[PDB]
């Protein structure tokens, strides 16, 4: 019982990307199959609904026109068109499966307790680009006598995501790796820090290994003070 | 749009209840469904009918419906419950409905301060030609600061982008705030300053250029 | 000795019509032990009010049980009004068992006038359940609302269609067509709140109140502050069937004056016993 | 006919009876006119009560308010009242302080006695009041002693009386007990009201006795062939044998098919006979 | 000397009913009659209630208090705006001395609840060089005037060297008011940071400052 | 129906002062007679009580020892003897008579509704004193929302008015001049501050202006940021 999707991306404002979702453990022609999405930090928004067989149709007002539901019972798959893409279309789709079939009346208005892992779609201008990074170099005002924290700006890369881990891997103590900030750049930031001991300064080595796949591009830094 | 309160919590044991009011095209005559959505997961389905349970679901969430408006209430509150909470409903115009979402928050642990790092521009980034100001806000709890930033004690509103908070290993929140500065305007302020206030109390960070 | 013995058995035919009428029923229910066992439900509600045991006059009715008129199910009910006092409906149905595990998806339809628009249904419940072999389960839905809107218009009722399906369509009826089925049938469970004189001279229609005062100054009972006097009445087997008390106010000669309620004391209404 | 006005008189010499047993007296008291008019208080708590007319016990009368007057320097109350110290509602001890001939300030005190001790013998304060009086009218005052009486029902002996204590700013003393020809219903006493208190024959089908009793009565619905009656199968209704019939009945809830495609679950008022006592 | 306690404010809206409470000792209230006085500001006191429950002439009966254990309570039904004043509790203690409570600040809300603002000033460069070092912790237009302070050194209370002005009514009929913590600078300089906490209905404002200094 | 009170007045530490609370209106000598007292913004403190005839004195443990209660009921009139005064002593003193007269037991006991007028007393070994005047820069601990407070700390002045102006009285927009403080030494401390816009500052010099008359103390300093 299970809802798998594909076929996400970044794509450019008013170009086009297709949806999958591809069903098993159930009788996939027996119910009533949706989309809802959510924007980076925001609610859930329904964006379709479709028919067993795929001969009714309904759509959220905001991607009315714009985007296509449809399905192929035979391949046990849910397919959603997007045309028109906007930068408010960017966020993650979802396809669920509605809790009751439809031979029952009004199925689809009950809800939905199946749902898929979700596909990121980002609508954006930007051209795919590496990374810049920086060291946040510990300072002689610290926190503590004890402590300090120093760490890495991963700056201006496009698309999300990128990675970072400390001296190979061989550091998970100490390390938050802070979300991304988006720019009116349209180029994402972030920093990863490591809050460590001060006397280790000065001899112990701290690398930040950052790698962004979407640009096939690897970045290892000291940090140093 | 059906309309929920932003947010509610309670104490592990407590009985929290988030409500969901709506118009007589949707709630009024249709069924209400409920998720559970935690950070990062798909939304789960709690409740659908007004107040019946699919599957797997304990009776301790329960929901009920009164004319346009709808109430789930979750007794015996366990710190798993920590999720965003939605109601939802067809509306007779063919469209089905979310409500915008309640932050639930699960009280677990003691009002932890945050502990703040300024960093300045490095070297290399100024011979770069840009100037980026990092201020890190580290393990506070409850999960909600502002952040505000002054160049020689005027505020500053451009350039500024800010991080919401972020659970982290210790499962205390963590967040983040970047200033956008030219090299002349890092220059040409005798310091620089991050200001963040948690619960009230304020903390504030100040670099200078050297 | 045992001349009450011959009067027992008059005692008891006595009672039976004294039952019939505080009932409301004219004549004793002609229903066969056969009939009963068809009828009598064998669900949670039937048990409980069975399990417990192992208007002065009449009777209270606290719940209802309504079974079919005669298809899937209509219910005809002469219940008068009482929305306001209908305290709960419930619809009970029971689910056959299943041989193999499957899920069962239920809907329940009120029926309205067929119209172009919505022809035929509107919708009470619809439930999904996870069904094992060997076991069927009873489910409660309510439907006091609904079933308050059939009772404000008549006719506005039609009865109910009740589904049972599989994941592909296949039927699995709630309606069961044999003989070792009893008991099984749907019903409805309702719980409601429902709620001689003479003069001195008079020549009675034999039984009769007749007013009696009793005046405590005349008997030098001076003790007694309050009332000095009180109608008691009394009745002329034709006895008092009602009776209130009065408070009186009293020295009880040990040093102190007491005010008490006195149960009893007057007569209201009479009757034949 | 008047039959009746004979049985008349008989019938209010049982009322009679019937009220002594239903206040638990074995006779009705013996007190006069006089003693009345001295006793009685005319005081707010009385105008009240009398200006208002114009295995659980039903049977006997229920005591709501106790006034008890002093004992035969004044004032001990006695109590053959058991316990109940949770139950009583309110205590007040009301005292009637007369009249003065210009206007002055009253100083009550009323002292609860103690068993002596060398230091602060004797007395312990229950309330102290201050009250400005005009002439020509005397005025009654009510003292809270809830605390007080419910220490004396909890250990007896430890009530050895009370001190009442009026007087001017001069010291000058203006006694509360009236012992005067006049002077009627004028003494202290103490009113208490409780909420406590809540507290025939029967016999063998072949026992002898004629005196008029309880009898066993088991309906059978079944045996009828009443099969419609689900619950109770089976029921103790009972019976009785100037007439004597049952003073008390309880009812029965029965579950029943009515023969209109509905079963029933009611509350049928009076089935069981419970007493039977000649009425 | 063995004091009784009174929570030092309490707030009511015109019409609605206020609860003044009392703890004390079984030496005082537990054994003996409880007195309460009205202080308007600069007038003497005025009995309002003795032997726990009554009321001397002159006084309205929405003014009602009672006595159980060890404690006893003042409630005003009805209130009105002149009832915006000190009330103060009393009783005899058994060591021969009456004593009176603490007394409770009583406001009549004729304004909605707004909170302080605070501005927490580090000692100067200058008067360090004077030897001496002085915080000054300001408090602002909060409503009602009712503030309790609370200095932390790094992050441990310190009563030392603390004194906090009471409050005053500002132009805007806000209230205001100031704590000083007076240190040596040695002090100042010993820990990492100092901080000015105050609390208003519940609510809890912080600030800080260190000798990292601009 | 009267307590008209007397006496009162500043004192040094150490030296002595007689109060008087004289009584009209009713007998004077049916009635213990209590004393009470105030700090300036503090709680009530009972001090002493008096019965009726003289013959039984209780003091609160803070004066045992240093004051004296008394009266002569022929001049109907209450005192109180305050000796080897401190400066904590100083209060409102208020004299107050029992609702309950003598012939009850524990009168005293029950409260106290008559009640003086009052009368100060002030006990203090300061002597006149100009104030140290201390800039409060203003920081990046600005209010927000593009205003900055600044101001000046006054501190260790005797006796209490002092006086602040900002640019000469030009500014008087944003000003608050907070209540003193009076410390254990028996000096007075202030501060005075005002709110500014945050973009004025490294243009527009702040001077706040203090006078203190009582010492004949003039103080003209700038406050500038840091």
């Amino acid at each position: 019982i299970q809802l798998v999707q594909s076929g996400g991306g970044v794509v450019q404002p008013g170009r086009s990307l297709r949806l999958s979702c591809a069903a098993s453990g159930f009788t996939f022609s027996s119910y009533g199959m949706h989309w809802v999405r959510q924007a980076p930090g925001k609610g859930l928004e329904w964006v379709a609904v479709i028919s067993y067989d795929g001969s009714r149709k309904y759509y959220a007002d905001s991607v009315k026109g714009r985007f296509t539901i449809s399905r192929d019972n035979s391949k046990n798959t849910l397919y959603l068109q997007m045309n028109s893409l906007r930068a408010e279309d960017t966020a993650v789709y979802y396809c669920a499966r509605d809790l009751l079939v439809r031979f029952l009346y009004w199925s689809h208005y009950y809800g939905m307790d199946v749902w898929g892992q979700g596909t990121t779609v980002t609508v954006s201008s930007a051209s795919t680009k590496g990374p810049s990074v920086f060291p946040l170099a510990p300072s002689s005002k610290s926190t503590s006598g004890g402590t300090a924290a120093l760490g890495c700006l991963v700056k201006d890369y496009f698309p999300e995501p990128v990675t970072v881990s400390w001296n190979s891997g061989a550091l998970t103590s100490g390390v938050h790796t802070f979300p991304a900030v988006l720019q009116s750049s349209g180029l994402y930031s972030l920093s990863s820090v490591v809050t460590v001991p001060s006397s280790s300064l000065g001899t112990q080595t701290y690398i930040c290994n950052v790698n962004h796949k979407p640009s096939n591009t690897k970045v290892d830094k000291k940090v140093e003070p | 749009v059906l309309t929920q309160p932003p947010s509610a919590s309670g104490t592990p044991g407590q009985r929290v209840t988030i409500s969901c009011s709506g118009s007589s095209s949707n709630i009024g005559s249709n069924p209400v469904h409920w998720y559970q959505q935690l950070p990062g997961t798909a939304p789960k389905l709690l409740i659908y009918d007004d107040n019946q349970r699919p599957s797997g679901v304990p009776d301790r969430f329960s929901g009920s419906k009164s004319g346009t408006s709808a109430s789930l209430v979750i007794s015996g509150l366990q710190s798993d419950d920590e999720a965003d909470y939605y109601c939802a409903a067809w509306d007779d115009s063919l469209n089905s409905v979310f409500g915008g979402g309640t932050k639930l928050t699960v009280l677990g642990q003691p009002k932890a301060a945050p502990s703040v790092t300024l960093f300045p521009p490095s070297s290399e980034e100024l011979q770069a030609n840009k100037a980026t100001l990092v201020c890190l806000i580290s393990d506070f709890y409850p999960g909600a600061v502002t952040v505000a930033w002054k160049a020689d004690s005027s505020p500053v509103k451009a350039g500024v982008e800010t991080t919401t908070p972020s659970k982290q290993s210790n499962n205390k929140y963590a967040a983040s705030s970047y200033l956008s500065l030219t090299p002349e305007q890092w220059k040409s302020h005798r310091s620089y300053s991050c200001q963040v206030t948690h619960e009230g109390s304020t903390v504030e960070k100040t670099v200078a250029p050297t | 000795c045992t001349w009450r013995q011959n009067t027992k058995s008059s005692r008891i035919e006595a009672i039976k019509i004294q039952i019939l009428s505080k009932l409301r029923l004219e004549t004793a229910p002609n229903i066969s032990k056969d009939v009963i066992r068809q009828l009598l439900p064998k669900a949670p509600p039937l048990r409980e009010l069975i399990d417990q045991y192992d208007d002065d006059y009449h009777a209270t009715t606290e719940t209802i049980i309504t079974m079919p008129t005669e298809k899937c199910c209509f219910f005809k009910f002469s219940s008068k009004i009482q929305y306001n006092k209908v305290v709960k409906a419930q619809l009970w149905i029971y689910l056959r068992p299943v041989e193999t595990p499957t899920t069962v998806f239920v809907q329940i339809l009120r029926l309205i006038k067929p119209m172009k628009d919505g022809t035929r249904y509107t919708g009470i419940r619809s439930l999904k359940l996870d069904m094992n072999p060997g076991t069927g389960i009873w489910q409660s839905i309510d439907v006091k609302t609904v079933l308050q809107n059939w009772l404000k218009q008549p006719e506005s009722n039609l009865g109910i269609e009740i589904k049972a399906l599989d994941e592909n369509g296949h039927d699995l009826a709630v309606t069961f067509p044999g003989p070792g089925e009893d008991g099984l049938n749907p019903f409805l469970e309702v719980k409601v709140t429902d709620t001689l004189d003479c003069d001195e001279h008079s020549t009675e229609s034999r039984c009769c109140r007749y007013p009696l005062t009793v005046d405590f100054e005349a008997f030098g009972w001076d003790w007694i502050i309050a009332p000095k006097r009180y109608k008691a009445n009394y009745c002329s087997c034709c006895t008092p069937t009602k009776m209130s008390p009065i408070n009186m106010l009293y020295f009880n000669g040990k040093e102190q004056i007491i005010y008490g309620k006195i149960p009893a004391m007057v007569v209201d209404r009479c009757g034949c016993s």
